[PDB]
């Protein structure tokens, strides 16, 4: 509630104004990288980004409304397709490579340096390809930012409970009308309008599978003891187990 | 202990 | 070309009559489940789903316009999805059950019988949920279906030559199409424009759960080829070792 | 040629 009550431009501007900060790594130049090492620094990065997202989860319009129980599932399936997007979005003018970080800009060839791990940098390469050609706008990115974390996880939650999905659904309704509002202001037709609408949407079923792969190599690079991970981490990658 | 519970309170 | 010269309702009537029919299990419903039992009747259905699908497949508008190697990939990727989304279609009217065949319809406790499977049967029965309180219709499944095989695996197209990105743009313009026809429907139905774009992105969106269980059931099937606990076919074996994993 | 192939033919 409240949320169900924003326009699209309010919409708009509490997702712009929840946007979690863009972080440095802990890359030093002055030691070569290792399978080891290379984990470890973007293991340590998306950790330190984890805080962030979730304390960005709580501006995120009707999230709050939901029971702690609700959110920690939400979170706990989007975390890592969450990475990933705003992955892509930092990456976007940046073609062929993906920046994780202003000091950390990395290329397929140096995702060659763990094993398994240029697949997915392929992947999420390509997204950032398609993000490209689509032109996809800021404002549209924080939509669907927003709409993976309410949906992700929504359809593996009876009671009431019934409620707090129905609740999800009025919200995510609500970023559907945020995203054609905004196409038709840059003046979409009607039509056109529907169209990127699917596109976009359907990018995130290619999001979801890049996460799937990304937690199954995270997880075989906790099982063979390649990177130390965080408490939290561990957490995260536990939920998915 | 639950980290992600407990980084929601605070 | 072709395929995007079609009229909204002729693409919802060459989906229809592209339909795949509703396999039979070779079920015998006297004797009781063992863990080997059920995997072996399940795998033989699928195997037997996938020849269909292929068939299938190439009666979709703008698939055979595509080359042998796309085609290929398309269905490597998408394979499961597509029987996922089948079977959560014909076991919409049927809460609690799981319609494998007409002759093999599964509750969630039987999905126990397997090591590993219940949950992936509660996922599945969770989308049909879904379509059920949605009220989903044939003519909106046929597109949704559709839409999978054609955009699962178009984002590992490798691009660079001429060629390949000419394929992408082609899967792309097609994909607009059955948007089209999706939003067709719903104007037909009554749905103001509000509407229209809100059951879209529902629609949509259910998609991304397909993925998932897709690729939680790849790696159950293949936990359960490994323990050598059921015998798969050539095919099934090769469209599971597309995923290579 | 695998199995997939040949069916997309026939
Ligand atoms: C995508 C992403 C975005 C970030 O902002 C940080 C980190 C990551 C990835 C980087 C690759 C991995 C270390 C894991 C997932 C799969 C690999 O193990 C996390
Ligand atoms: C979804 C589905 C639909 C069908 O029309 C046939 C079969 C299946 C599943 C049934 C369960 C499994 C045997 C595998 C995937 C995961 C399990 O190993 C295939």
């Amino acid at each position: 509630s409240l949320a169900l009550s924003l326009t699209a431009d309010q919409m708009v501007s509490a997702l712009l104004d929840a946007e979690p900060p863009i972080l440095y790594s802990e890359y030093d130049p002055t030691r070569p990288f290792s399978e080891a090492s290379m984990m470890g620094l973007l293991t340590n990065l998306a950790d330190r980004e984890l805080v962030h997202m979730i304390n960005w989860a709580k501006r995120v319009p009707g999230f709050v409304d939901l029971t702690l129980h609700d959110q920690v599932h939400l979170l706990e399936c989007a975390w890592l397709e969450i990475l990933m997007i705003g992955l892509v979005w930092r990456s976007m003018e940046h073609p062929g490579k993906l920046l994780f970080a202003p000091n950390l800009l990395l290329d397929r060839n140096q995702g060659k340096c763990v094993e398994g791990m240029v697949e997915i940098f392929d992947m999420l390469l390509a997204t950032s390809s398609r993000f490209r050609m689509m032109n996809l706008q800021g404002e549209e990115f924080v939509c669907l930012k927003s709409i993976i974390l309410l949906n992700s996880g929504v359809y593996t939650f009876t009671l009431k409970s019934l409620e707090e999905k129905d609740h999800i659904h009025r919200v995510l309704d609500k970023i559907t009308d945020t995203l054609i509002h905004l196409m038709a202001k840059a003046g979409l037709t009607l039509q056109q309008q529907h169209q990127r609408l699917a596109q976009l949407l359907l990018i995130l079923s290619h999001i979801r599978h890049m996460s799937n792969k990304g937690m199954e190599h995270l997880y075989s690079m906790k099982c063979k003891n390649v990177v130390p991970l965080s408490d939290l981490l561990l957490e995260m990658l536990d939920a998915h187990r | 202990h639950k980290i992600l519970h407990r980084l929601l309170q605070d």
